[PDB]
RNA sequence: UAGAGGACAGGGCCUUGACCUAUUCUCAAACUCCCAAUAGGUAAAAAGGGCGAAAUAACUCAAUUUGU
RNA sequence: GCAGAUGUCCAAAGACAAGCUCAAAGAGAACAGAAAUCUCUUGUAGACUAAAAGGGGAAAAGCUUGUUUGAUUUCUAUUU
RNA sequence: GACUCGUUCAUACUACAGUGGAUACACCAGAUCCCAUCAGAACUCUGAAGUUAAGCACUGUAAGGCUUGGCUAGUACUGAGGUGGGAGACCGCUCGGGAACACCAGGUGAUGAGUCAG
């Protein structure tokens, strides 16, 4: 019930080369099909991306579907097309992680892994 | 050739195993005054108010207090004679000196003592009486439990 | 080539090992340390020689390894090449140095206690005579009063041979090679 | 390799148990308790606002060697008593939650009558110091307003003015305490989406509690609150072993 | 320093490895979980200490007395 | 004696606060590979902290961001 | 039964399990407003439809760790003594002090102040 497995993130990434107007391009592109303001990734400024949520982000990975391996250990998935999708599967109570106050960890039972996302899947 | 403020000091101020982070908060509520004795005991992740090399570990009384310094009137021995020395810590330092209260307790007790003693007129020796020679006495040992040595031999 | 050797006998000086502070320094002569069915089960060999030094002194490198070539050779001739096994258990790692001010670094040395032992044999308990033949050998080539000593241990491992019997009837004791691990009652199932 | 191995555990430092759990700063804290150590005797009230989730926890705090000492304390769900009911988490309801506390410290005391502070809404004041504690402290923030409510009590309580909402703007912030803001958000619902505020303020629609009303029923509150405040030893564990191994035997 | 037990790279299911896992041999002046002996420091009460009152202050506190 | 370092560099690499977590490894994702960026899991610091070496440092002392000039004037008690 | 501030800062940790939620914590519902970002993920604000699935609490594991204890061991080392031994290296003795790792056994918390519910 509170164990669905949600969609957490879809987050879009677009790496190119070296900032040389075609990062702008890219950018732009990104906007575009998503409506959300992109943001740069530097070196160790290469490449863009768009973390997304809630509806927009389910949509977004429905269209831009149009493997078995393409699934992580950790029971993320991603695709590629130009843009690399990646989709981070989580359930409820996924903030316990990542708030500011008591952050604490995951049980294991109810992390997300392989087989689950796969289900997942299949299932939408 | 090489004297500086931290050398020699590898192993005086590093934080002891499982022991790094911080100073605990509930440290800097020790109540000081002036006249209690008082350790340094340099804990070297506070880098302000460390007192010298030297003066860890070494007790002294308390002569200055600060918003959060202390003076600490402590002995050096130099050469030929012992001097007085005004080491001004942070609080973080400062540990106070547990000496000073075994005397403390035996006072009070003494004070408690002392009364019962007026209360009946008895002639009652406080002065701690130390470790003497053990009196007389009849020590039953079964013959069952009483284990006969032999030294050992070679192997 | 070299010095005397009563030059580096005594534990004079702190140990000096091969690190950030030494750099410069040559190889030891002996790599093997090890040698004759090296891969033996722990049940294959019972009887067990060692080569005891009484001795607080230094032991070169190169004399260390001229003591396992004796060793081997010895018992290569005698009984077959894998019916032992010959541990040099002790490594040289003090660097001895060599002025011609401070020393330039030059040979290592193998420093020991008086305790402790140089070589080990494990052998069938047939041929222990012949390890310890061999042992006395080798003593010819370190310096300084040595003892071969035939232990009452199975074999490396460090139980006796009757305790060692006993765990393998009760099955509490797995044989790895050389080595046996001794099961505790202990972790989770 | 296995990052925690053996000897991972064996170094391992565990954090202090408050940080581990992830409530309190520690450095923040050592630095609001601490005072001048030539000040001797001198306390150091701590105001400690917590905002959980569906409360606000207003606390009076000393620090002793032994453990910290509560003088006063006040939840938001006290607030049903003075007239009050739903919004516990509220803005306004934050506010009124510092104001009782103050009430409840300064009743505690027997200072009552000598600080009045603020009445109604726009010997030297008792002195204390914000605990926001791991909230990050923007502008706007609930426990500003908890420090508010305290203020205009009794207590003197250091702030500047720019963590107050929209900054100094003070009407915003007075629209906050009386709950308008709520009242207009209520408001624009009932204009658009009906379904949906029905579905949200089910509670305040539960107690018929209008937009008009909830600023009255705020400071009819306000006056109330200013009129009176088991384990198994090594025998059991060792059979229960027992009584597995002889499971794992059967099944073999 | 050795094998033992395991699940990524090359040749024609095997071999050569590296990598994990539990072991094993031996080490450190410029390594340390731990850690002696010896050496060192402070303390063991009358110019003081107790428990009290009342004064004094421009300090301190919210508290002409909150304490110092 | 041994292994080294210094005659500098810094309007930030100073000050404060806020937020954040680093190396590495793994499993993933067009071009993309042993390496680009992204995501997650593990992560007591194995990173980073101007420059030796050593101490210290994890809601930081590191990284990013915001605001600044306390890198200010005067004087003590002092430590080395 | 729970919560807030704490204290000691692993008997408090970690991993994998099991059990529990009247009130509470929490997750969770939303983005007008203060606010905050690439992103209402976080932070903030406003909520109360659900849920113990996670967090949290509790318990388990011939668990790892941690911590007391024994045992290692009067072993190692060592202060003082020696016209003691030994060619030396080093090793006994006299008066004293006295470890460590490993191993084995037990334990896995305790608690100050305040509040809340019944
Ligand atoms: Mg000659
Ligand atoms: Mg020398
Ligand atoms: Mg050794
Ligand atoms: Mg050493
Ligand atoms: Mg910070
Ligand atoms: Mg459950
Ligand atoms: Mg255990």
């Amino acid at each position: 019930v509170m164990r669905e497995i949600k969609v957490n993130k879809l987050v879009l990434n677009i790496c190119v080369g070296e900032s040389g107007d075609r990062l702008t391009r890219a950018a732009r592109v990104l906007e575009q099909l998503t409506e959300q303001k992109p943001i740069f990734g530097k070196c160790r400024k290469i490449s863009c991306f768009v973390t997304v949520r809630g509806k927009k982000a389910l949509e977004i990975l429905e269209k831009g579907l149009k493997r078995r391996k393409n699934f992580s250990d950790t029971g993320n998935f991603g695709f590629g097309i130009g843009m690399d999708f990646y989709v981070h599967l989580s359930r409820s109570g996924y903030r316990v992680t990542r708030r500011t106050r008591r952050r604490s960890k995951i049980s294991k039972t109810h992390k997300v892994t392989k087989e689950d996302a796969m289900k997942w899947f299949q299932t939408k | 050739k090489s004297r500086g403020k931290r050398s020699g000091t590898r192993y005086k101020f590093s934080k002891k195993f499982r022991k790094h982070g911080e100073c605990t908060a509930n440290k800097y509520l020790e109540k000081l005054n002036y006249g209690d004795y008082v350790d340094i005991v340099c804990d070297s992740t506070q880098q302000k108010g460390m007192p010298f090399n030297y003066y860890h570990g070494k007790t002294g009384k308390i002569f200055h207090i600060t918003k959060r310094g202390v003076g600490v009137l402590v002995n050096k021995r130099v050469k030929h004679r012992i001097e007085q020395k005004k080491v001004c810590v942070r609080i973080e330092h400062v540990r106070k000196s547990r000496c000073n209260e075994d005397f403390l307790l035996r006072k009070i007790k003494n004070a408690e003592l002392i009364k019962e003693a007026k209360l009946k007129n008895e002639h009652i020796n406080i002065k701690r009486k130390t470790e003497g020679p053990k009196p007389a006495a009849m020590i039953k040992v079964p013959p069952s439990k009483i284990i006969t040595i032999e030294p050992l031999p070679f192997y | 080539g070299r010095r005397p050797a009563r030059c580096y006998r005594y534990c004079k000086n702190k140990p000096y090992p091969k690190s950030r502070y030494c750099r410069g320094v040559p190889d030891p002569k002996i790599r093997i340390y090890d040698m004759g069915r090296k891969k033996a089960d722990v049940n294959e060999f019972s009887g067990v020689v060692h080569l005891v030094s009484y001795e607080y002194e230094q032991i070169s490198s190169e004399a260390l390894e001229a003591a396992r070539i004796s060793a081997n050779k010895y018992m290569i001739t005698n009984c077959g090449k894998d019916n032992f096994h010959l541990r040099v258990r002790i490594h040289p790692f003090h660097v001895l140095r060599i002025n011609k001010a401070f020393g330039k670094p030059n040979g290592v040395v193998a420093r020991v206690d008086i305790g402790q032992v140089l070589l080990s044999i494990r052998t069938k308990e047939n041929f222990v005579s012949k390890a310890c033949e061999a042992l006395r050998r080798a003593k010819y080539k370190f310096p300084g009063r040595q003892k071969v000593f035939v232990s009452n241990k199975w074999g490396f491992t460090p139980f006796s041979k009757d305790e060692y019997q006993q765990y393998k009837k009760k099955g509490r004791i797995i044989s790895d090679g050389v080595s046996c691990k001794f099961i505790r009652e202990k972790g989770p199932l | 390799k296995v990052v925690k191995n053996k000897a991972y555990f064996k170094r391992y430092q565990v954090k202090y148990r408050r940080r581990r759990e992830g409530k309190t700063d520690y450095r923040a804290r050592k630095a609001l308790i601490l005072q001048d150590k030539n000040k001797y005797n001198a306390q150091k009230l701590r105001f400690v606002v917590r905002k959980t989730n569906s409360q606000v926890i207003c606390q009076i705090a000393c620090a002793h060697i032994e453990g910290d000492k509560i003088l006063a304390e006040a939840k938001s769900k006290e607030l049903i008593r003075y007239g009050i009911p739903v919004g516990l988490k509220n803005y306004a309801a934050a506010y009124a939650t510092g104001l009782l506390c103050a009430r409840r410290f300064l009743k505690s005391l027997n200072l009552d009558t000598q600080f009045l502070g603020v009445e109604k809404v726009t010997r030297k004041p008792i002195k204390a110091f914000l605990d926001v504690g791991i909230t990050r402290t923007t502008t706007g923030n609930r426990v500003f307003a908890a420090l508010k409510g305290a203020c205009d009590g009794g207590l003197n309580i250091p702030h500047g003015n720019n963590r107050f909402p929209g900054s100094f703007n003070p009407e915003q912030l007075r629209k906050n305490i009386l709950g308008i803001h709520v009242a207009e958000y209520m408001k624009t619902l009932q204009e658009e989406d009906n379904d949906k505020y029905k579905t949200h303020f089910n509670d305040y629609l539960k107690n018929n509690i209008g937009a008009d009303d909830i600023e009255q029923m705020y400071l009819n509150a306000h006056e109330k609150i200013r009129q009176n405040p088991k384990k198994l030893n090594a025998k059991l564990r060792k059979k229960r072993v027992k009584e597995k191994l002889a499971l794992y035997v059967e099944l073999q």
